[PDB]
């Protein structure tokens, strides 16, 4: 994934 | 008077979640990053497939174009920026240094520096031409969730989950002013107007804010949609009526009229959270893209 794409 | 953005392309071939739209400065092309490391460059006007850009070793967050449309910077999980040739789809440097998760990342408009922020609570200013990091901003106290130059680059702008907005005189690296809520939710998302006398933050708590930071004060909340958990892009569109565009984790495309604050209209069709919206530097058109779910980039189309 990305960290853009993963929720926080 | 209300825009009126019908649906034109709907552009597949990401294999995971997208990330980030940019069209280029140009107006020629959309580029779209995603978690699936891949760049892809696509027409503009007739949303045609041009090509695929890779080499990232992880997933990218963020990709932004030069201010002359010719190259293309990325930030990627894999804790790197990499600067590509738009015309070879080579990659001419590999930015290394954050320890951490790069998520942002933007040129100035000279296109000499790139600024980019990281899961390290750093920003970083790097030199195009060389690739050297020029300075390490000890900006925030949680991942920082975005950068951007105002219209000369003499500032930056910087936002965090710390729940802080930052903006930052680019040549001595030192904070001129911090914005605070007491509430201090999340700023997932910020960014100079085109002129580049106000800021638009987004909160994790479904709140976008339109503030004067010349006088450090709110002037606009723009409210209906549904931001909690996902750092969303959002821009002023500007071609023809003046809005605010945002994604939101409702799977719409949200457009406010930037001086009423009335939402003015809501695209519906993608099929999971829309990440990223993007506006045409000359037509009215908004490029979108979505998570998982969904994989597409979707081009909309206005008469104002």
């Amino acid at each position: 994934g990305s960290a853009r794409a993963r929720p926080s | 008077v209300k825009p009126n953005y019908a649906l034109k392309f709907t552009l597949a071939g990401h294999t995971k979640a997208v990330s980030s739209v940019k069209f280029s400065p140009n107006g020629e092309w959309l580029a779209s990053s995603s978690a699936d490391k891949l760049i892809k460059i696509w027409g503009a006007y007739d949303g045609k497939f041009e090509k695929t850009i890779s080499g990232h070793k992880l997933g990218i967050s963020d990709v932004a174009w030069s201010s002359d449309s010719n190259l293309l910077v990325s930030a990627s999980d894999d804790k790197t920026l990499k600067i590509w040739d738009v015309s070879s789809g080579k990659c001419l440097k590999t930015l290394k240094g954050h320890s951490n998760y790069v998520f942002c990342c933007n040129f100035n408009p000279q296109s000499n520096l790139i600024v980019s922020g990281s899961f390290d609570e750093s920003v970083r200013i790097w030199d195009v031409k060389t690739g050297k990091c020029l300075k390490t901003l000890p900006a925030h106290s949680d991942p920082v969730s975005a950068v951007h130059f105002n219209r000369d680059g003499s500032l930056i702008v910087s936002s965090s989950f710390d729940g802080l907005c930052r903006i930052w005189d680019t040549a001595s690296g030192q904070c001129l002013k911090t914005l605070i809520d007491d509430d201090n939710p999340p700023v997932s998302f910020v960014k100079f107007s085109p002129n580049g006398k106000y800021i638009l933050a987004a909160t994790l708590d479904n709140t976008l804010k339109l503030w004067d930071y010349s006088k450090g004060k709110c002037l606009k909340t723009y409210t209906g949609h549904k931001n909690e958990k996902y750092c969303i892009f959002a821009n002023f569109s500007v071609t023809g009526g003046k809005w605010i565009v945002s994604g939101s984790e409702d799977n719409l495309v949200y457009i406010w009229n930037l001086q009423t604050k009335e939402i003015v209209q809501k695209l519906q069709g993608h099929t999971d959270v829309v990440i990223s919206t993007a506006c045409h530097p000359t037509e009215n058109i908004i490029a979108s893209a979505a998570l998982e779910n969904d994989k597409t980039i979707k081009l909309w189309k206005s008469d104002c």
